[PDB]
């Protein structure tokens, strides 16, 4: 995926030349980020499940209609995909972090997202609302750098989502 | 397909920007043959340097070239420079025979810069590649003029990224999509050797059913009840 | 790609005479019922969101091993090929409904297809199966009879379900 | 000879692109082509198709 | 392959990657109501086909009275016959593109290689202009109407192009 | 691209020799023949028309089937491609005749012709007719003692025969 | 492509499941370990003409059979393709021992290398004997302590000796 | 020219992206490694004199044949030339030192350099054996990670000469 | 190789088309000089063996440092490569005379020659000395035609070198 | 315009190089091929009239329909016009020869051949007995080259008839 070491590796590649000093410092800055970018992820995986049932919580109680009957969010099995739904974009966070690229977010959650979001007829707002609280609460569960790296990523999420 | 970007190259640039994007021309539009420094042309970069030619200028004389005419034209088959130059010039295969015969008839009645032409002034390609990108192999994602053949096509005619397409291979400069063209079948999708080892243990047949050792029959009331 | 006309005229230059007046009374009477051609491919058309999205939601619910982590509609990229596919299939059945043959479907759509879910490993039984959710939500509205004047139209019924047979039994 | 074709892509060429989609990143309006005599009537039609308009055609 | 209404509808909706909308729709209602002269005019070419044939060639022969003597290419029974059989060729071509209601036929078989194979066998173009413009002039005598529009229509088509 | 030079000039450099003396007599003698070579060429560059119309109007005498509705010639199409295979093949045959060397008729023009033809779906075996009734007409043009000095050249002819026999055995 | 990171990505999703403590230690204690990596990658770059130039010289005196009228580095072109091989393997071995994963080399390096071989003949175990001694020179200036702090960098050895057998394995 | 903050603009500008986590995360790489260069580029800049004659006398030294009569090394005007290019050379140095990354040696050096040493008959050898007394005296000089990232772009000229 | 034929059919062959006056009139301007190409080849091939051992002597003359130990020309396997090297040279000169073109030349030395004279640091200059030895004995053979045909030769392969 | 010598110039402009032994060689052929081919302009400049004359007979009389009313030969216009443009044709085919190229031909006869003949009705046929009748009058006007060059020029003309 693209992450730092790996467009390091394929920018230089496709030029056909060795890595310079310019890509080995980014590489040096990435193996650098490793430690509060390890421990974000170590905080975030800690806290999933509180995370992801608040951040559900969260998007009812701002999207109220959606659990009236006739649409998405009533039932058992919508409620369960919701979950289900925000545990993908927070694993694909922690995937984020660990590597320290848009990679994974990006392979896995935002190419072909439009797309699937108007087949199904899922609202980007319910998720951008989930992710909200998911950023409110890891301003709360992290501190220093690690938070900046968190709402980074939590960012990217959301402004891909909108 | 997905991790090499799309080489572009506009009006003003710096050096490392012209470097690259010669590397790329060169290593897509000459197959990934080794190009020699004798073999270089300088005065065609010139002029792309200076802003005279676009990268599609560019592509057109180095496609009229005695490096591109010594590997792809002259000790091949017309139907052997017409599937190089649909992947390379294009970045796809030829759909239907008509286009060989197009290309073919094309070539004879008007030579061979009218052909090069016909590549590189064609709306396929000003559509992909316009004059600022380099040509790049594009059916490995589906566009809208897509076919059902055009996938399989041109991963026949991919042979890998420490592949190409040379002349100095012992058996020649040999066509390999003139047959399957003609009687409009699928490309050959077996990939190198290399590759065997990767993802090994993913199950995509999940929902297939293994047969049965022996069929079962009922002998008495007819052996398919 | 070639409709009825081109597939008659081709048969006729193949022995290389003249349309006999069979053939013709057939062509004429097909182009007859264009008219209801018309309304089958406008209802293959204005329709299409809803049938894909059908056969999409049954194919999930049948085969839930695509859209779980490791399988091959799993992540957006894939769940938006796999749609898309479903539209291109949609769209070229319509095709070759307006045309009356099945050329353009196979010639243009189905032919690599098989090769390239090998290639990439999609199951293509699945996409089949796929296919043949989406020739049955087609077929429920083909079948409707508001905004268009009531009559026979088994024929074309028939004829649409030959063509996403054959897409399906291609794929497979 | 050589004819240098000052083009600007106007509005018919931005519909265009609105519909048919930017397949290639996006440029600014007005540049010039340089073309052989051979290949200008061909670089005409085609900018006409796609509704660019030419500022001018200067020989040379 | 073949360029009729409905081939270039479904190309031209396939190039831009969208369903059949109403204009292509507009054009198949088009071509479904002119199958009812176009397939008449077919039917009656197919019927009067041998007078046609023995009148063109008649044509020819007096429009070029030079072309039958000995030394040339009229001459011989074998060159007549066969003079009969490429008229046979187009005019069946003829009923072929009244029928598919467009050039394709035309454009596919006799149109395409026109001109080279004419050059390598020494065939004046203007011979079989002179049978097009003779079955152009009985056109009228066997049909009326659209019928006679359309069949005079390929026939000019299948005349510009010997042109 | 070979010539009998160049040829002559690999031969010597996979053993990475010198050429001998033996090799710059032959190809000295090829240099002091080369302007009857050139005559040879330009008799059938200069002729090329009619050799091809006479060789097609005896391939059609004898083969009918090619020239009949779905025979392999029938339409204008299928008919000016067989002329043109004709002009193309024998173009080559004048370049290796010039060059002295097949090597660029196998690399250009046979290089896989058999199979194109058949998947065509060409019979091969007029191809190498129509090939052998191109050498007999052209025979007689490289024959014509008229417009040229006088002289002996039997292995002009020998070589004219054999690369016109090697086209038609690659196509069939 | 994958390095280690993205290689354990993969795994946890297809798992479907977060990282574990243990693979964030793993990866953390990779990630400590960089500069160790960074350094052995400098070295690979900055000593790579000397070490294609005294593996290419080694090679040339083992295998005077490569050299020679025939062989397969006679002529200069032939001799230039294979310093860019060398060159070339030397650069993805490089990568790898940044990416940590040999993902690179079966992507892109050897993607459709042995094919290429054998199509051009070239003798897969002499290039086989060049990656080794290749890894042979490299070795020498990955163990040099010459300007960088002291420590064990045998993991890192390992891990580049490993790259070089993966390549001459794939190649041979 | 090529540097950290060139190649983050470069490439997330050509995919038409804003900025993200990972091009951040090299531009922070390069302003911590910025330290280590300046302080390299202070150092080499004092010693310029004293470094770019030891290099001409190094080159001497290890191509006697040089200063023969008939060559290159003989009259003054030359052995001006040749100070005057390693002056250039350790300039260049400082420069991609301080803008971390091979940009300024890259255009003002590499680029051009083949063809023009091929024109002028200059010996790369030449330049290689005086950048090699140079990164023998950065040790003596420099001390720590500055000495390491003078020596990365000293090898860096050093391998686009050879 | 391209040779005079040879970019004659290639031409024709590129226009699709047949050969006409023109390519006619430039295979018999390479028949009628095919005669002096052919006598300076045989010369060239018959003095050989002096031609190599003078060339080797004039390269050792004009660079005397070469043979001095831990130089390029120490040692008897080095010299012997020399001598290896110049019978290469002569050999395709000899070819590009019979071929009538320099083809030979371009397929077997020109085109790799830089690369590989750069990797194994082989001086051109060293080469040239041997052309240009080679060129002045030649002229002391071949009286006629055969010096210029020999001598625009020898000229193509220095000017590759320079 | 295509002769010998813009090929010679036009494949080294293409390949960005000086002109070398091969090219040269071909322009030698066409230097001495020229005395012939200027003596067969000459030739065939000095009986333009005879030759025009007797190709408009020669064709009416290949051609009796042309002459009767209706036709294309009827009319003194229309036959002043067919001996302005077989006059056309000798003076072109005398052109190619002094030219030593078929350029003069390609651009002032060939181009835009077959669209304005048919365009006008011209049938090539008169044109082509035309060139034959000047080829066999060439052929007792001229002896020896030169009357291998007419015939080459005039079979071209022809052959790009039919
Ligand atoms: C993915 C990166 C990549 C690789 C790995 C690569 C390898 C590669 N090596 C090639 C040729 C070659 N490779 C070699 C080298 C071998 N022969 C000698 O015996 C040596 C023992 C040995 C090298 C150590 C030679 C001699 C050729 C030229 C073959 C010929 O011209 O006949 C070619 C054919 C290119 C052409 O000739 O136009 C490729 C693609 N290319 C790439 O883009
Ligand atoms: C790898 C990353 C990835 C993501 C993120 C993803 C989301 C996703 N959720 C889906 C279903 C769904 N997801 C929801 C979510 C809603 N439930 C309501 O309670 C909430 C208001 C709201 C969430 C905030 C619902 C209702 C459905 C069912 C829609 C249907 O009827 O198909 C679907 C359709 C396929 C299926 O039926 O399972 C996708 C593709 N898929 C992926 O591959
Ligand atoms: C014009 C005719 C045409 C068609 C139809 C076509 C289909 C097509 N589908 C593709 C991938 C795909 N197709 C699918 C869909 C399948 N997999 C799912 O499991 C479902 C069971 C099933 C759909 C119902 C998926 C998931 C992919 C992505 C596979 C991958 O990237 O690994 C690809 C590879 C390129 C891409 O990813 O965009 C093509 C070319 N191409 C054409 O030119
Ligand atoms: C914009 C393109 C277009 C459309 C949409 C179109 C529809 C159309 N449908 C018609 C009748 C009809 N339409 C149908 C078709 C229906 N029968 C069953 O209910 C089926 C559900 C369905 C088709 C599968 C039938 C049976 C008729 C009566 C027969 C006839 O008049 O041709 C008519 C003739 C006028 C009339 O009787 O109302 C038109 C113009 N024509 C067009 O040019
Ligand atoms: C696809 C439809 C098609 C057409 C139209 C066609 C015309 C045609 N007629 C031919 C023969 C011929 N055609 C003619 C011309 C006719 N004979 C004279 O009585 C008349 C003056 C004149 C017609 C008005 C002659 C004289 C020949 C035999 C001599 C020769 O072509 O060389 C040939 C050469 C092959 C052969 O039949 O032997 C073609 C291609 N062929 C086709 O496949
Ligand atoms: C540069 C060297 C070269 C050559 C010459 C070549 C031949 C060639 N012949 C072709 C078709 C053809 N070739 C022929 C000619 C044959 N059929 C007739 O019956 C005769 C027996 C015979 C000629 C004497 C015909 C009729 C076609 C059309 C086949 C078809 O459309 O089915 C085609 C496919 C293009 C098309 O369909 O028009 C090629 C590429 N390919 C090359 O790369
Ligand atoms: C511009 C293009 C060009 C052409 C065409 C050309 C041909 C050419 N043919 C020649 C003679 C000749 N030509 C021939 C060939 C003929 N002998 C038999 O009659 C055969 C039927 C026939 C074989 C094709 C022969 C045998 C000679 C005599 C040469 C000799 O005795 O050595 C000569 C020598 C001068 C002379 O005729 O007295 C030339 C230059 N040279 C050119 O520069
Ligand atoms: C077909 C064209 C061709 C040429 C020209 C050619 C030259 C050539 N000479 C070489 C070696 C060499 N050649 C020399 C020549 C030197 N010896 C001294 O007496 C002189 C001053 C000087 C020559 C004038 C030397 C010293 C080496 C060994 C260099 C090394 O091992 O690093 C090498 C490196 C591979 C090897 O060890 O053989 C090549 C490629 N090879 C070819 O395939
Ligand atoms: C500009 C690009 C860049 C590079 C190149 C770089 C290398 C680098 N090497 C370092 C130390 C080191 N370097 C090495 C590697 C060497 N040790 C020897 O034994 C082996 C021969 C060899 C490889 C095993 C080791 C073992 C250390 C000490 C380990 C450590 O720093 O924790 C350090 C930390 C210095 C310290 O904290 O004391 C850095 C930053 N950093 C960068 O930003
Ligand atoms: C420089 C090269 C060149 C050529 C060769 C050429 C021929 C030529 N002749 C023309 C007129 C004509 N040319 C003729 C020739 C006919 N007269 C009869 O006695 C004969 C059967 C036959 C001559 C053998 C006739 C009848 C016309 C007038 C008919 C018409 O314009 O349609 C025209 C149309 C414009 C005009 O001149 O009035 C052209 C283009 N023009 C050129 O620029």
């Amino acid at each position: 995926s693209r992450t730092v070491i790996t467009e390091v590796i394929a920018t230089a590649d496709s030029q056909g030349r060795f890595l310079n000093s310019t890509e080995l410092q980014a590489a040096f800055g990435r193996f650098e980020r490793a430690v509060p970018a390890i421990e974000a992820a170590r905080a975030l995986t800690k806290n999933q499940d509180a995370l992801v049932k608040g951040a559900v919580q969260a998007v009812f109680k701002k999207f109220p209609y959606v659990t009236q009957p006739g649409e998405k969010g009533y039932g058992d099995s919508n409620q369960a995909k919701c979950a289900r739904d925000i545990g993908y974009y927070l694993r694909f966070i922690t995937y984020s972090l660990v590597a320290s690229g848009t990679g994974p977010l990006d392979d896995y959650v935002i190419a072909g997202l439009r797309e699937v979001n108007r087949a199904f007829n899922l609202n980007p707002l319910w998720y951008i609302e989930a992710l909200n609280y998911i950023k409110g609460e890891t301003g709360k569960l992290l501190s220093g750098q690690s938070k900046t790296e968190a709402l980074l990523y939590i960012d990217h999420a959301i402004n891909a989502l909108s | 397909a997905t991790e090499n970007p799309k080489v572009t190259l506009r009006a003003p640039f710096t050096s490392e920007e012209f470097q690259g994007a010669l590397y790329a021309i060169y290593r897509h539009i000459f197959g990934n043959t080794y190009v020699m420094e004798s073999e270089r042309p300088t005065t065609a970069e010139s002029q792309l340097k200076d802003g005279r030619i676009t990268v599609r200028g560019f592509i057109r004389l180095l496609a009229k070239s005695e490096v591109y005419k010594s590997r792809f034209f002259q000790k091949t088959s017309q139907n052997r420079f017409i599937e190089l130059s649909h992947k390379l010039l294009l970045g796809r295969a030829p759909y239907d025979q008509a286009e060989i015969s197009y290309h073919l008839d094309l070539w004879n009645t008007q030579g061979y810069d009218a052909e090069i032409d016909s590549y590189v002034d064609s709306e396929e390609y000003l559509d992909f590649f316009g004059e600022d990108t380099v040509p790049f192999l594009r059916d490995f994602k589906y566009q809208t003029g897509q076919q059902g053949v055009g996938y399989s096509r041109l991963l026949n005619l991919y042979d890998g990224y420490a592949g190409s397409d040379t002349d100095r291979a012992q058996s020649g400069q040999k066509a390999r999509l003139n047959g399957t063209i003609a009687q409009a079948e699928p490309g050959s999708i077996e990939r190198p050797s290399a590759l065997q080892d990767t993802w090994k243990f993913a199950n995509p047949n999940y929902r297939n059913a293994k047969p049965p050792m022996v069929k079962a029959l009922a002998l008495e009331p007819v052996d398919l009840l | 790609m070639n409709d009825v006309f081109t597939r008659a005229i081709a048969q006729a230059d193949l022995k290389g005479s003249f349309l006999l007046e069979s053939d013709l009374d057939k062509l004429a009477s097909f182009a007859k019922e264009g008219v209801k051609r018309l309304d089958a491919v406008a209802a293959l058309t204005n329709n299409a969101p809803a049938i894909i999205s059908d056969a999409a939601h049954k194919l999930f619910a049948e085969q839930q091993e695509l859209i779980q982590p490791g399988g091959n509609a799993y992540p957006h990229r894939r769940m938006a090929a796999c749609l898309r596919d479903m539209e291109i299939i949609l769209r070229y059945v319509s095709y070759a409904l307006l045309a009356g043959d099945a050329s353009v479907l196979d010639d243009r759509c189905l032919n690599g297809l098989r090769e390239t879910y090998n290639a990439l490993g999609t199951p293509t039984q699945s996409v089949a199966r796929a296919v043949q959710l989406m020739k049955d939500a087609a077929m429920v509205h083909l079948k409707s009879t508001a905004n268009v004047t009531v009559g026979d139209c088994s024929s074309l019924y028939s004829e649409a379900a030959t063509y996403f047979d054959k897409a399906a039994a291609s794929i497979a | 000879r050589i004819y240098k074709i000052t083009v600007s892509e106007a509005g018919a060429y931005a519909t265009n692109k609105h519909r048919t989609g930017y397949r290639a990143p996006i440029r600014q309006s007005n540049y010039t082509l340089t073309v052989p005599y051979d290949r200008f009537l061909p670089e005409m039609i085609r900018l006409h198709q796609s509704g660019a308009k030419i500022v001018n055609v200067t020989s040379v």
